[PDB]
């Protein structure tokens, strides 16, 4: 397991964050990959936790897309992706509360 | 055997490398030899070497010390000053493809004074600048909002060199003061309020 | 001036004898910079080197009593007491070590210097030392205690001879910054800052019985008393080369050993060069190495001791050089 | 099994703790020190095996460079201080080689200068290399590497 | 005016050259010992508060009002010196007065040249190609006898 | 070779005399 | 590169550590004296 | 530099460099003449002024570095102050030419 | 605390079946472990030009690789991987494949052997 993602990836350590999940309620929105499909959350604070990794996720872009290369195809790719998370965001914004 | 465009090539490198460096030579010559190449430098390509012919009496000189120091050749050619091979032969006596590649790879290695640290330490500061100009950009647009830049973050309690003034040392209270000085810089404070206004 | 010159002219120096060679002990394998006598007795003298080791040296025969191999780099300093039976010895290696007598072996490696240290001087009265490096500072040891009492911040560069005195200006510095210090240990302070050389001042020492100081810079060999800190002499050093050596005799007649290896003699407080002599070297060494790195008389002051860089140590034995000033 | 009769091991247990105490009061109390208050400029012993050379180079460098700013005027001297090691590297090199080291442009009291400190460095060299051949040659406490360079050194020597 | 006093002609001036008898006496043996008594006394203190320090074991007014000081004894658990943290400390110089640096009064051959490497490259800044005929008696002696002896033995 | 030459004696030392165990200064205080 | 030589050295005094050293120890309190 | 925040930033950056670039070269004295430079350029005059003695701590005796202080000094028409960094370079100096003579 | 480890600590209560069941449970969600072009540190045997910038990356110079599997294997049970390397001048996705029956391998529209 070395370069500490096999590391992370480690069933004692996801044994942990289960354990940690169950009692007190410590998750990690970061780990885990935010659902495609909104309304299969019924809870609040989850979806709040992932606009807030969605938005994390945008600003990440924002600050790679104008890099001094402007003329590469990776930069064009990520204004689609950006725009893609900024849909993603404005869907996590829905009306029901 | 030896080509003219790769012997050029070698002779250049040896210029930019050193005379007791040949691996990196040999490198640059695909097909060539460390060792070898060595040899040819000493052959051909260095200047201090007089390859060209001499003399009537010089010859004469030659061949006396080959009669009195039967074919030890080397000493000869020492001896002469002269290369060995040139001066047994004196005794003796009385693709493109290639090549266009392996020259565009040698210029570009001569050239380049680069490699891992140098070229990822400018590239790292490109970056940088870039990111800064992103940021300025985007303060720019959303304007209109109040807006703050955002610092450096600190790793081990260091100073911000905008405020606080650094280690300061004194003006040196001296006998001719007067007080205008302080009016002076007063002044040239308030030209810069209107520049940022 | 007119005025100071005829009278310059007027006052004469006194006849001190010449200088002849007498032993010469090629016995380490390395410079010989540093060299040391006791003060008590006059029948040893040592003499640390780029061998690493330290020799020991009995005058009278010539011969070599014994090593001592107690440092890793080489040793740039080495300082007898007089007080004690310590022998202090420094090194570039950082330490400053002590050598007990009674049994030869080190004792007190004093530790704080963060890089290769110059000089010891043991301070005369006090059972403390003083040492200072390239470190740029000068820290004065208990030697009880093995530790940096005090530590003299002043200098702005690497600081060579470092004597001391026991009046107040109790410790003599001598940079490469040309400045040489006299401080005050209990103030924790200097107290007066002789600027008055050009270049480093790589050589300094103290005279025996008139509480004065000559310090040497490449050329001008300055002398002064410290009880002011100010200015006694300058000496008729005026193309002599890189002063090494500044060692000051018990009857007035300051050597001065040099890069060029010219073994310069001067009358003290006169100013006077009264001799030159020309350096020598062994059939195999090369005529730039010879030069006199280290020297010091001994406590009567009839021998001259200078290790030289051919790897040997010349003692010397004993009509005066006509006054010309400017 | 089933002796008992403890009483001598536990003594000599006691004993070992009683050496234990000191050494635990200096170490275990020396680290709590350091996570209240964690040492400021801690000073390197040259002492060492390693760094030794290195240190020793540096002082021969230092003291060639003092020995150059002695010897004549100059302005803007930081500049021409790399130079001067940068010449006294060669030099170090052509002796290594046994190549001359002779450089027209260099004048005689500095080139003089930086022949005798080579020649001192090579003293130094030649000597430690033998006297790390000696040891080799008994059995004590050689370096792999250090023996490696000992090899290296002593050709160099030989076929100078 | 300010100038001339901060930097006085007898500083350059040495001593000795106009008197010759002049000499600075050996410091009183009484004031020496005195030197002596002041700066051990000091030193020692200075040495008994470094031990203090280390970590191992073995009255007052202000103003017109008088104040009584004390020591309290902190328990042997707890840090002693609570302050200190091993800080990094920049100092000021703090000189104020001016030091005044007094001195005195071929440049082609002592110039240096700037010499290139045959072995390294730091840069890898390309130059352009900066980079006994007597022999003894013997040499032809020998060669003498050797050929000469070889004809002998044909013959 | 001036070292050689004339009076003045060179000594080549090598060896130690005096043993490496014994002391250069002894602290002898009462029989 | 940044494998450079040098210029000069340094000596600044902080706040002293309090840490127990090992050769600091205690040894050797007893100095010696010469005879007179 | 269109803002004033914007300049802020660009200068503490620079002042950044400039201390990052001294710590290790401190004994350099070119680049502390530039970095006063960039503070005149900068119009804070105190910290350019601030600069330069540090400069002169580090090597009093560096004649340049003096004079283009001096310079500095009296480019901004501040002559007084000039005036007395000339006088404190004489008392310090006198057997240089240089500052008796500017 | 000490890369020779013998025992890692495990909680009173850790079934490891039960463990193992829950981190797979957990490891659909997860981000890492569900994912492709896992990393790599690897040298370049190939020693071939950046087809963007013509950057000559040569023999042996190592990179910090992603290593992805091929679904369509060679032949039957010998797998074949994709080795992603970027370009150091220019940010460009070089890439290579291992196909084994000529022991060596085959450039991946990333750039050219030389």
């Amino acid at each position: 397991m070395s370069r500490n993602v096999d590391k992370a990836n480690s069933v004692l350590v996801r044994f942990q964050e289960q354990q940690a999940e169950s009692a007190g309620g410590y998750k990690d929105y970061s780990r885990y990959q935010r659902p495609r499909n909104v309304s299969k959350v019924k809870s609040i604070k989850e979806a709040n936790e992932w606009k807030r990794q969605v938005s994390k996720e945008i600003k990440q872009k924002s600050t790679r897309i104008y890099d001094p290369s402007l003329n590469e195809m990776q930069i064009a790719e990520l204004n689609d992706e950006l725009n893609n998370l900024f849909k993603e965001w404005k869907r996590w914004q829905w009306h029901i509360d | 055997v030896w080509t003219n465009v790769e012997d050029q090539i070698l002779k250049a490198a040896v210029q930019k490398y050193g005379t007791h460096q040949w691996s990196k030579v040999a490198s640059l010559l695909q097909k060539k030899t460390a060792r070898q190449s060595e040899l040819r430098w000493n052959e051909y390509l260095n200047p201090k070497l007089n390859f060209t012919e001499f003399s009537k009496e010089e010859d004469a000189q030659l061949l006396d010390l080959a009669r009195e120091l039967p074919n030890q050749w080397r000493t000869i050619a020492d001896m002469m000053a002269r290369p060995a091979q040139v001066c047994v032969e004196r005794y003796n006596r009385l693709l493109e493809d290639e090549e266009k590649e392996m020259l565009a790879e040698a210029r570009a290695r001569l050239l380049n004074t680069q490699g891992k640290k140098a070229t990822r330490k400018i590239r790292e500061r490109m970056l940088e600048e870039s990111k800064r100009i992103a940021e300025l950009q985007k303060r720019r647009e959303l304007k209109q909002a109040g807006i703050n830049v955002a610092i450096k973050k600190p790793k081990k309690k260091y100073g911000t060199d905008i405020d606080y003034n650094e280690d300061i040392v004194y003006e040196q209270a001296p006998m001719p003061g007067i007080y205008d000085t302080s009016t002076e810089d007063r002044q040239i404070k308030k030209k810069f309020e209107q520049f940022e206004r | 001036i007119v005025n100071r010159y005829e009278k310059l002219l007027s006052q004469r120096p006194e006849w001190h004898a010449p200088w002849k060679l007498s032993r010469v002990i090629n016995g380490h394998l390395g410079w010989v910079r540093c060299v040391a006598i006791d003060p008590v007795d006059n029948e040893w003298f040592i003499t640390g080197s780029n061998d690493t080791t330290m020799k020991v040296w009995d005058l009278a025969t010539g011969k070599l009593k014994t090593t001592l191999a107690g440092h890793v780099m080489t040793v740039r300093d080495v300082a007898v007491s007089d007080r004690h039976p310590y022998l202090f010895s420094v090194s570039e290696d950082k330490t400053v070590k002590c050598w007990d007598l009674e049994k030869n072996q080190i004792i007190r490696d004093y530790y704080g210097h963060l890089s290769g240290v110059r000089t010891v001087s043991i301070h005369p009265t006090l059972d403390l030392i003083a040492t200072a490096g390239r470190d740029s500072v000068i820290k004065l040891w208990d030697m009880r205690t093995r530790i940096p009492v005090i530590t003299l911040v002043g200098h702005k560069g690497p600081i060579n001879q470092v004597q001391c005195t026991p009046v107040d200006p109790q410790v003599v510095s001598s940079s490469t910054d040309a400045t040489v210090r006299l401080w005050d240990v209990v103030a924790g302070k200097t107290m007066k800052v002789l600027t008055h050389h050009k270049r480093s001042v790589r050589a300094t020492a103290l005279h025996p019985k008139e509480f004065s100081v000559a310090s040497a810079c490449t050329d001008d060999i300055r002398s002064w008393g410290l009880a002011e800190g100010s200015l006694l002499t300058n000496f008729e050093s005026e193309k002599t080369g890189i002063i090494n050596t500044l060692s000051i005799n018990q009857d007035d007649v300051l050597f001065a050993g040099g890069d060029n290896g010219v073994l310069s003699f001067y009358d003290y407080k006169s100013g006077h060069k009264y001799q030159s002599l020309a350096t020598r070297e062994m059939v195999g060494s090369l005529e730039g190495e010879r030069s006199v790195l280290c020297s010091t008389f001994d406590k009567t002051g009839l021998r001259l001791i200078t290790g030289e860089a051919d790897k040997s140590i010349k003692i010397w034995k004993q009509p005066g050089l006509a006054w010309n000033p400017n | 099994p089933g002796c008992g009769f403890w009483q001598p091991a536990w003594r000599v247990w006691l004993n070992f703790l009683r050496g234990t105490i000191p050494l635990l009061e200096r170490y275990i109390g020396n680290l709590i020190t350091r996570q209240f208050e964690g040492r400021s400029n801690e000073i390197v012993k040259t002492t060492t095996k390693q760094r030794l050379d290195a240190y020793y180079d540096l002082e021969l460098r230092n003291s060639v460079m003092d020995d150059i700013l002695e010897m004549m005027p100059e302005s803007i001297r930081q500049k021409k201080a790399r130079t001067i090691l940068q010449h006294l590297s060669e030099a170090w090199r052509c002796w290594k080689a046994n190549i001359p080291w002779d450089v027209p442009g260099m004048p005689a009291p500095i080139k003089k200068i930086i022949e005798r400190y080579i020649k001192s460095k090579a003293d130094a060299w030649v000597s430690a290399a033998h006297y790390n051949r000696e040891r080799i040659k008994r059995g004590a406490h050689v370096e792999k590497t250090m023996v490696k360079k000992n090899l290296g050194r002593l050709t160099r020597l030989w076929i100078k | 005016d300010q100038i001339a006093k901060n930097v006085k002609l007898d500083d350059f001036i040495p001593k000795r050259q106009s008197n010759f008898e002049l000499s600075v006496p050996l410091p009183t043996k009484a004031e020496i010992q005195e030197c002596t008594a002041r700066t051990k006394s000091y030193i020692q203190r200075l040495v008994n508060a470094k031990l203090a320090n280390s970590n191992n074991r073995a009255l007052l007014l202000n103003n017109s009002h008088h104040i009584e000081v004390v020591s309290k004894q902190m328990d042997p658990l707890l840090p002693r010196f609570v302050g200190k943290k091993a800080r990094k400390v920049v100092a000021p110089t703090e000189n104020d007065e001016v030091v005044p640096v007094l001195h005195m009064d071929d440049p082609n051959e002592w110039k240096i040249p700037a010499a290139v490497s045959n072995w390294k490259n730091p840069n890898g800044y390309t130059v352009a190609l900066e980079r006994n005929n007597t022999i003894n008696d013997g040499f032809m002696k020998l060669s003498e006898a050797l050929e000469n002896a070889d004809k002998k033995a044909r013959q | 070779g001036k070292e050689v030459e004339v009076l003045m004696e060179t000594k080549n030392t090598q060896s130690p005399q005096t043993p490496l165990v014994e002391p250069v200064t002894e602290r002898t205080k009462l029989q | 590169p940044q494998l450079e030589a040098r210029s000069g050295a340094k000596a600044a005094a902080y706040t002293p550590t309090g840490i127990e050293h090992a050769r600091l120890l205690p040894g050797h309190t007893t100095l010696k004296y010469r005879k007179f | 530099i269109l803002d004033l925040e914007e300049l802020r930033e660009y200068q503490r950056r620079k002042r950044t460099e400039y201390e990052g670039y001294l710590k290790r070269n401190r004994l350099d004295m070119g680049q502390w003449i530039r970095y006063a430079q960039f503070e005149i350029e900068q119009h804070d005059m105190r910290r350019a002024r601030s600069i330069f003695e540090r400069a002169l701590l580090v090597d009093s005796s560096f004649i340049p570095l003096w004079i283009r202080y001096i310079d500095a000094e009296l480019k901004v028409k501040c002559i007084n102050h000039a005036r007395n960094l000339m006088n404190r370079a004489i008392s310090t100096l006198p057997r240089v030419d240089k500052l008796w003579y500017k | 605390s000490e890369r020779k480890a013998i025992n890692k600590y495990y909680p009173p209560d850790y079934n490891p079946l039960e463990a193992e069941k829950l981190s797979r449970k957990m490891a659909k969600k997860l981000k890492t472990m569900n994912k492709s072009h896992a990393s790599i540190r690897l040298m370049t045997p190939f020693s071939m030009r950046c087809l963007e910038c013509n950057e000559y990356i040569p023999k042996s110079r190592k990179f910090n690789g992603k290593k992805e599997l091929l679904k369509e294997k060679y032949l039957d049970s010998i797998k074949i991987y994709r080795l992603t390397i970027s370009c150091p001048r220019c940010a460009n996705s070089i890439a290579f494949r291992t196909d084994p029956g000529n022991s060596d391998y085959v450039m991946e529209v990333g750039g050219v052997r030389n």
